[PDB]
DNA sequence: ACTAATAGATTAGAGCCGTC
RNA sequence: UGACGGCUCUAAUCUAUU
DNA sequence: ACTAATAGATTAGAGCCGTC
RNA sequence: UGACGGCUCUAAUCUAU
């Protein structure tokens, strides 16, 4: 008795050259904001980290084409993988989160590259489907979205990045439903207490299933897919979870 | 690709030397340890609160068969499965009319309304404590659904706290739980409806009501001797009194030749005022310099290890203050418990979730356990959805990860409040909540009693 | 040539109305009123104490002859008698060695050492109670031989004054009164013979550890209906604290529909300073209040009648207080009950004394009565000597002095501290005897339990 | 059915005409006793309640011949029985008073009187014979003193005067040792343990009439025995206890 | 100095349903 | 509070970067 | 003013004993 | 304090100089 185990977990195959840190000095104003940029990067200190070019954020920051490469601060990814680092300058732990902080970032700017509109949790955004994109309302012969009573119900992720265990994306499956598609119900109470009702009619199979079909259509090729963060370098995620070994199979 | 380590199942001891894995059905065959003759129990509500809790009860000795199940479709008689005799008789009733009780009903001053509320149940019970000849065991309030529909800080936990000072167990029950065919949601059937889990439903109410009362229903068996299990929760106070005020809980699993002692240290700790939950050095070695003790007069000795646990992790401050109160022989160990990573996993075929035990270790000090999931004994699933699996890391200290992951199960099987099959936390944490619960919701309480059974 | 009119014994009920006016034989042949299935008892005490302890357990469980079923009633046993059950099962220990006692032995100092060998206990005690799973229905405390012989305030009563802030009932043994075969007198027979009276020695004991925990034995069939009767004693407090100061007690005997048991409204009232035993008209309103409106809780409207025992005169100063809180239709009275009066009937033929139910009226107002000595019923000597008679005035009030002395041999006829034919005192005075004695040990009592098994 | 009771009350038949009060006012001494009159006189302000006239106690009192007549308030003992008297001088109830407390200095001047020894107490006193005083101390062919290994115990009896049912002689009887009759031991407790010793073996036959020949011992006449309360006045009282006829009998 | 900072990474409440 | 899940929704803290 | 006054009359303590 | 009789031995209070 033995059980073939997969999961929610996205390996990461593939980690992207090094972490460049920019010399932006006096570049950048207190008032600045980055969350706009299709780019994933974060200030610390005087400087910023990313991946990509100088010129990469000069499309929307025509001012920073001034920016040399001679001042830029290359760090290694898979040195940060076997949590090797040590450096005052900044610690090991502060660069295993500037990590998962760009990972999250750059999660979103291709979710938002992706024809599959937002919903804001309390904490995090998923992404929910909806009628449009689609054959006979159903991907890879799975009920990806469904007619209930008088509204319909749509699947949804919410992936965040983790570091501990080692580089993989972690996401979490939850339903979402619409009046008529187009527009959401926006009572919080009902559009929970409606999840419960379809929710418990759903089992195990079923729920694993529509969570792979999401990932499928969300997939680049069919063995993985990459994280277009920026469009030179890129995370590579599996399109297929980090399976698991279960030793032991259901007995009677 | 990666493996699961399958923890066996905790395995719970019975009577008579006698031995099964599962409690619910190996109390349905074997009975408790010890024979606790009859229960004088004690019934305070309204009129209509003895009728159903009489005909409820007049029902519950008889053996009740759960229909329509293979997990627990049975319930063999109250006395027949505990060896005690308790019904109807017996039943000393103090009346709670409905005029003073409406009185009450209608205060726009929650806080007040919840307080008088209490204030009338309790006074009935204090009375009857003291000022009668006739011994009870431990009461059952019946309170109907206008109360807390209504009026409700929570009831329940100031109920409860203010009960301690005189150490008399007691129950909560509602018109809507134990006669669920009298209130009938009009336009449908009875909205709480739990007829085909109705047999083992009186499953609960007869095993902690057994618990309230000098109830020993089942052991643990595999705790080795010379381990201490001290369970600590912090649990924050925001109603009344400051929010950046942190308490915390304490439980023990030692070993008294044969016999697992299950009290409560309490001895709350207010200390922490900045809103953390981390134990000051002045009272962090008040926990093990009380705790310790505890082992030693009841041992006559000090523990070899510690097994001590805490849904937060610790920190270096706490661990230098812990150890330098302890000998040379008694190396502490710090266990945090985590159910907040939502990893899920799956199967290929069965619209069934994954079996419960099987384990997955990330490093030496870090791994997971599935506490939930399709549980094989009862051929249905414990949780009926993807769990979450329990992140069990050992933080402070060293010891070995595989039996920390066993001890672990080896805390879930038992839980006197809830006749489960399994819980999905180790109780010296789900205890500690309670505990925590009830010990902040009054704020006069002075050196309070350990036993569990006032909870 | 003066006329002794004659009272019939009082009727007493027991299990299902039985016709019994002997009470061990009544309760010989029926069992209690109410039912209560088994007894759970924890036992405090040296370790070689609970040996005998263990000892006793069983032989009260077998039948004892005790004499000829006329002289002194067999014994048929605890389960033959309560339906109860009462054995070493589910006895819970806690171990007292004697090497910190022989060290508490050896004070000079009195006061501080019985202060701390009550401690001793009172630590074990209170512990046990709280913090513990095991619930124990009445604890027994066994006393080392040397403690009483050497080092003694009282010990018994500083032990219950402490422990009734806690509600716990508790009884006092000495190896001597358990272990009587084995201390023995080395030039002779042991000094606390008393194989022959053994069978009923057991039964007093066992009547007590049944009203210690939920005991409902008898109750008296010819108490008049819509009336009550309060007790009081005038206790008195010499430990430190003022020169003088008189303290008071009291308790109802009410009647309801069916049966009633009693309870002492004690509050004490340490108020009167100059030493002279009277009470002053403040509290006296609050006493008879009190009694007066606790009536109201079990009925609903005033007492038809209130009787008020006591063993002093009331002094007119008094009684304005208590007819003033009174309402126009429940007409109280004042009666005295003395011993001071030597007075002695003999009989010139016959070696025996006087019997009982025999009264001699001087006026309306005061009578004699006589309640200990050679009862026919049984034809034995309650005392060998010849008795004193029990003097009865209506001081204060006016009523049917005839009613009075019928009704005083009512409240003679229970005491359940020891199951005899008829107390010689009015249980109304003699348990206002032990109320009163056990709160003036202690000046540190806020609000009593108002029952009797805590004392 | 018929019970005959002797109690220990012994009722008085008679009382003198009135009681004599004697007004030493300005006249007696300061260091002035009563104790040592032969009369049972008590003194109080200025009056003196006795029985006898002033001429009796002139005898060691020359002083008192200046006395006349004229102040002896003489109370009629009528009044006592029922209480009619009622006086500023001397309230009613101390009448009872007055009179039941000379009565019992007239008790035991009697006894004094009689060949009887004393044995004080802090109350009471009791009167116990000596042995020798009539052969083997049975009088009326009963037991009176005996001789119990080396004790000897002696009948005694305290008695004292109470008028609240009736006037009556109201006696209680108690046992006292010795070591040979004549030097009593201070062994208190020794002294209670002899009594119970003594009172082991007693029952109601023995203990009424013990009790019943030690009262014919002090009879004066055959129905009663006087008291020398004054030189020509005395008070009668019955040798034989009160009878109570308690008709509701049982076998013995 | 602290200032609110924006995502981390931890933390407890608390309401809401299904189901045993 | 029968009791256990499950999510949803709020709230807070320490870590650095401003 | 009460100084103790010597008794009656009440009351409580603390001893000791028995157990027909 | 097993308990309930019976005495012993102290003591104080109130009612009157």
């Amino acid at each position: 008795k033995e059980e073939i185990y997969d999961s929610n977990w996205l390996s990461i195959l593939s980690f992207p050259e090094e972490l460049r840190f920019h010399e932006y000095n006096w570049m950048l104003p207190k008032r600045f904001d980055v969350r706009e940029l299709t780019f994933p990067a974060v200030r610390y200190k005087n400087y910023l980290c990313t991946f990509a070019w100088a010129y990469d954020f000069t499309y929307h920051l025509p001012k920073t084409e001034t920016y040399h490469k001679s001042k830029t601060i290359r760090i290694p990814t898979e040195e940060i993988l076997s949590g090797s680092y040590d450096s005052n300058f900044i610690r090991n732990a502060e660069c295993k989160r500037l990590i998962v902080q760009l990972l999250n970032k750059a999660f979103e700017l291709r979710m938002k590259d992706k024809e599959v509109q937002e919903y804001e949790m309390s904490n995090k955004t998923a992404y929910w489907l909806e009628k449009g994109k689609l054959e006979k309302d159903k991907f890879e012969k799975t009920m990806l979205v469904g007619k209930q009573k008088d509204k319909n119900w749509h699947f949804a992720i919410s992936g965040a990045s983790k570091l501990y265990p080692f580089p993989v994306l972690m996401i979490s499956s939850h339903i979402f439903f619409t009046a008529d598609g187009k527009k959401l119900i926006d009572s919080s109470s009902v559009q929970h207490s409606s999840r419960r009702r379809q929710g418990k009619n759903w089992w195990n199979n079923t729920w694993r299933t529509k969570l792979l079909a999401f990932i499928k259509y969300l997939s680049d090729d069919d063995t993985s897919f990459y994280l277009e963060m920026g469009s030179e370098e890129k995370v590579f995620v599996s399109n297929e979870p980090v399976k698991f070994k279960g030793n032991v199979s259901y007995n009677i | 690709m990666k493996e699961l380590i399958y923890i066996e199942e905790p395995k719970i001891l019975f009577a008579h030397g006698q031995k099964c894995t599962d409690a619910r059905d190996g109390l349905a065959l074997f009975g408790p340890l010890n024979n606790l003759y009859g229960i004088k129990s004690g019934v305070i509500g309204t009129k209509q609160g003895l009728k159903i809790f009489r005909d409820y009860l007049d029902h519950i000795q008889k053996p009740i068969y759960n229909s329509n199940s293979i997990t627990r479709p049975m319930f063999p008689g109250f006395e027949a499965v505990f060896d005690c005799k308790w019904e109807s008789t017996g039943i000393t009733f103090k009346e709670v009319t409905n005029e003073d009780i409406g009185k009450f009903l209608y205060n726009s001053s929650t806080h007040k309304r919840t307080y008088d509320l209490v204030s009338l149940f309790i006074d009935k019970i204090i009375s009857a404590n003291k000022n009668e000849d006739e011994n009870v065991d431990v009461w059952f309030v019946i309170v109907p659904d206008e109360i807390y529909k209504y009026c409700r800080a929570q009831f329940h936990d100031q109920f409860k706290a203010r009960l301690l000072k005189h150490t008399i167990p007691t129950q909560i029950f509602r018109e809507s739980t134990l006669a669920w065919r009298d209130f009938k949601n009009a336009f449908g059937l009875p909205i709480r409806d739990f007829s085909k889990i109705e047999g083992h439903l009186a499953w609960t109410i007869s095993t902690a009501a057994f618990y309230k009362a000098g109830g020993k229903p089942w052991k643990l068996s595999d705790v080795r001797n010379g381990v201490c299990y001290l369970g600590l929760v912090y649990k924050k106070v925001e109603k009344s009194k400051n929010p950046r005020n942190a308490c915390c809980a304490a439980q023990m699993f030692l070993d008294n030749g044969d016999g697992t002692v299950f009290k409560g240290e309490v001895g709350p700790w207010y200390n922490p005022k900045n809103g953390q939950y981390h134990l000051e050095p002045k009272e962090a070695k008040a926990l093990l310099s009380q705790s310790l003790q505890s082992y030693k007069e009841q041992i006559g000795e000090y523990p070899k290890e510690v097994f001590i646990h805490a849904k937060t992790r610790f920190n270096h401050q706490e661990w230098d203050a812990f150890l330098e109160v302890t000998p040379k022989e008694t190396n502490l160990v710090g266990v945090t418990i985590s159910k907040t990573k939502p990893l899920k996993l799956y199967k290929t075929e069965g619209d069934y979730t994954i079996l419960r035990g099987n384990a997955y270790v990330v490093n030496e000090r870090s791994a997971f356990l599935w506490t939930v999931g399709y549980v094989p004994k009862i051929q249905t699933a414990l949780s009926m959805e993807v769990p979450n699996p329990l992140f069990i890391e050992i933080n402070k200290g060293e010891a070995d990860i595989k039996q920390v992951l066993k001890d672990i199960l080896s805390l879930t099987k038992l839980n006197y409040n809830a006749c489960i099959f399994a819980d999905g936390e180790p109780v010296t944490l789900r205890f500690a909540d309670k505990i925590g619960e009830i010990l902040t919701a009054s704020t006069d309480i002075k050196t309070p009693p350990l036993a569990f059974k006032y909870y």
